[PDB]
RNA sequence: UGAUAUUGAAAUUCGGCUUUCUAACCCGCACCACUUAUCGUGGUGGGAGACAGUGUCAGGCGGGCAGUUUGA
RNA sequence: UCCUAAGGUAGCGAAAUUCCUUGUCGGGUAAGUUCCGACCCGCACGAAAGGCGUAACGAUUUGGGCACUGUCUCAACGAGA
RNA sequence: UGAGUAGCGAAAGACGGGUGAGAAUCCCGUCCACCGAUUGACUAAGGUUUCCAGAGGAAGGCUCGUCCGCUCUGGGUUAGUCGGGUCCUAAGCUGAGGCCGACAGGCGUAGGCGAUGGAUAACAGGUUGAUAUUCCUGUACCACCUAUAAUCGUAUCGAUGGGGGGACGCAGUAGGAUAGGCGAAGCGUGCGAUUGGAUUGCACGUCUAAGCAGUAAGGCUGUCCGGUAGCUGAGCUGUGAUGGGGAGAAGACCUUCGAGUCGUUGAUUUCACACUGCCGAGAAAAGCCUCUAGAUAGAAAAUAGGUGCCCGUACCGCAAACCGACACAGGUAGUCAAGAUGAGAAUUCUAAGGUGAGCGAGCGAACUCUCGUUAAGGAACUCGGCAAAAUGACCCCGUAACUUCGGGAGAAGGGGUGCUCUUUAGGGUUAACGCCCAGAAGAGCCGCAGUGAAUAGGCCCAAGCGACUGUUUAUCAAAAACACAGGUCUCUGCUAAACCGUAAGGUGAUGUAUAGGGGCUGACGCCUGCCCAGU
RNA sequence: CUACCCUUGGUCAGGUUGAAGUUCAGGUAACACUGAAUGGAGGACCGAACCGACUUACGUUGAAAAGUGAGCGGAUGAACU
């Protein structure tokens, strides 16, 4: 399920692509869509913050339903389509009532489904599920932090995590970059692993198609002058010439930790990452 | 070649105006000054 | 990073190191209301909890930025 | 034998690096301080401030041929401002 | 003072007749020349009376001036439909109450403002010294008001609420139609020079909206509304609109009047994001339809009249009136786009329509500049083949090392090219006749020269650097410098790291380790060894 | 004015080359090799408008405080407006 090109000209010379055969309906849904302009990283003060942002494609936002939550209801997948938001794909399912939304396809899944409490149906692809009904040893993905809130983990592509040993209140959580944490009990999961795994495969083989995905060129910090970056500029090619490689905003970033995001957390994180 | 003063009438307005001097704090002490002086204009 | 105020109640153990509990404080967590919006306020539930956040004082790191010296 | 924390390996070499130097020997010219092929005696090449190669591509930089001509031997005449 | 010195800003003008004190320069006439994918015809921005008529010649115009975009005195922009508002919303701006902050103030919800977009009823002619979808003629449409009829009355009106629609990318053919184009003979007025012609040579060969039908092709098939297991739209054509308007011209003299409107052919870059393909996956809201909450009482058939506001409208608009101090070889979005010659909006000569460039007359020196030719040699020039010359289009023949198998390649190196006649199956278009685009061969004539003019690669053998397309010091450096696809290291469990303010509030991201930020290296191929004392 | 970005529009005479795939005859237990027609991909090719500024001449009390001639580069895209 990898298209291949033929070294026709340069450029397209060493190309690769996808194959979009899973792929079944191209046009949207018109009730589930939202505008999306664009940002180019920059503020509210209109100010310039994350680099190497601007330009690309026009898109438009498709609401997917992260929550899972309804009252014993059956679905079946219509079909299979396209999100230029994310790198997974997405299934519009129709529930017994008579009403649509998008989910994350798994991989492997064109049956039905049902949004399910406990003990409602089996385990099987694309059930949401607390995380006290799933057994040790299952892998899954798109699972809650927060009850409520909706899935946040493993969301990417072929993304996914199992289930550990239980402790009561928590369950044991290995993630995909190798930590092992915990998670609350009320916790809701879907099973399975999430497809598109041929995603991270591609070359993209020119600098133009980089371009219009909303990606612009970087200038590495040895070529710039003494007053825009640490690394300076001397004459001809010098070295790094500092003890340690430097930020362009001045703080050392080769090895060096950053972890300040929330102190609550350390009592939850086991075992750090692979 | 290409000059820098490009006319228009609603960019002219737009900035320079009198309603535009009259939102700001230090737009109001502009014509407070030019009133002081005796200008004919006060915004433009 | 420590001391102290906001800041409580219990039980181990040589005034403190600990383990629990809930009532302060906190929740870019759901629900209900003003409200033809959830920014905000107030309720009902969960999580967290005397920690975090904040004020005062003290030590360390700090060409990221600033003021200046580099003799006849 | 002295010494350090270890003493430059694969490759490449009078190089966009070689001061001594127009190094020495071939090839190209009737005549070549530049150019190409080797030699290694690397002042002071060297493996991601990457080493050695390589089709297609270049208003890029060098060496040599064939056409072609007032560039030049060596200038003369005519038209317009 | 320099000095009666430089200059007088790309370009073809000549003569006759007028005006007047005064004319190479103003007016009229004729001939000649220039542009013509534009030096022509419409428009947005911008300028703001430069527009028109009768007068003036002090200053301004690089000369002159009786003339003027200059001076003086009077004049000239007409809208229910064309553009903007009483309609809708993008980015962005602003924001009641709120959150934050030494002050000033900052941020932000509901709600507003805001087109370069979406919606929205009018088209032909006439007319002035200056206005025209605006005034006047001819035939229409639309929102609303009142008065009379078919017919009533569970008929009727529905929201700011629900739902459907509105509704959107790029490339690529094929097909229907139409505008304009060309040819033969509609009708009209000429019919003769300088040698022969009377089968002569010129010029015409139209007519819109609205409403009556039928039409290439395209999509789609069976809260009572929306969801769950022939029904719309559609270029064009025909009839009427039109016993009217326009019209090459003629007979007499806003005067009267009466004149043709056919068939053939080749055809768009205009009329369908329609239709197939592809990955980078392609605003929003309102009008418009429908459903019930709510209102318990009309005409959506028809007749007849009546009503309909505010702003812009002159003139220039690739230019002497706009931005450049100037009447300045510069710069300025969009639309219309003829003939012969051609793949063509290239090239040459012309049409509609414009213009002759605001100093001239002589002479035909040195020198400088833009152009043409040149005997015998052919890079001997020079730091360097810098600059010139040469190669150049179309149909045929033929084509190397090398290679990532795509290429190299238009490799190199060669041949053919006009005119006349004869013979001759073929493309399309019509019942044919005809019209349009073409191909073989053969026999001859002409010149020094046949794509006879303009338009249009020089090539080949090697080496260095960067893989490539791309980007860079506006105004002395376009490159080996930057970027790039790829590789690798390191940080980041989500109120993420990172950044701005280092406050609220944001970007990252309406994303979640196949993700995001930072350092280095730079397609591909083969590889990347030794050292942890020190920092 | 210029640099990057945001929202909404517009512009690109004319030719050439012929990737994937489909179809089809052969070929095989079978997958799929070959030929034929079809197909119309690409920071592809030649070249006007448009946008750039590589070499040279002229100009340098210039027509112009950055220009004009003669050639030249890109020209469906990381394009121009």
């Amino acid at each position: 399920a990898i298209k291949k090109y033929k070294p026709i000209t340069n450029g397209r010379r060493n190309m690769t692509s996808l194959d979009f055969a899973e792929i079944t309906k191209t046009t949207p849904e018109k009730s589930l869509l939202k505008p999306l302009p664009k940002k180019a990283g920059r503020n509210n003060q209109g100010k310039l913050t994350v680099r190497h942002h601007g330009g690309g494609h026009k898109r438009q936002y498709r609401v997917i339903d992260f929550k899972r939550n309804k009252d014993g209801i059956n679905a079946k997948v219509d079909s299979i389509q396209y999100d230029p938001n994310r790198s997974a794909n997405i299934a519009l399912v129709v529930y017994a009532d008579g009403e649509k939304r998008y989910i994350i396809a798994p991989k492997g899944l064109e049956v039905g489904q049902i949004v399910e409490s406990g003990a409602e149906a089996d385990i099987k692809v694309g059930n949401a599920l607390p995380l006290q009904n799933i057994p040790v040893g299952t892998v899954v993905h798109n699972i809650e932090l927060k009850p409520g809130k909706g899935g946040q983990i493993a969301r990417s592509a072929g993304a996914s995590a199992q289930v550990l040993g239980k402790e009561g209140k928590y369950v044991l959580i290995r993630l995909r970059s190798g930590e092992v944490r915990m998670i609350l009990s009320t916790c809701r999961a879907t099973i399975g692993q999430v497809g598109n795994l041929q995603h991270e495969l591609v070359n993209v083989g020119k600098a133009g198609r980089s371009r219009w995905k909303g990606i612009r060129p970087t200038v590495r910090g040895s070529v710039m002058n003494p007053n825009d970056h640490p690394h300076g500029g001397g004459e001809g090619r010098a070295p790094i010439g500092r003890p340690s490689p430097m930020s362009p905003w001045g703080k050392p970033t080769l090895g060096k930790k950053t972890r300040r995001g929330k102190k609550s957390s350390d009592k939850l994180i086991v075992r750090g990452r692979k | 070649v290409k000059r820098t003063y490009q006319p228009n009438k609603r960019k002219h307005s737009k900035v320079h105006g009198f309603r535009k001097r009259m939102s700001t704090k230090n737009g109001r002490k502009v014509l407070a000054r030019r009133r002081r002086k005796g200008r004919k204009v006060l915004s433009a």
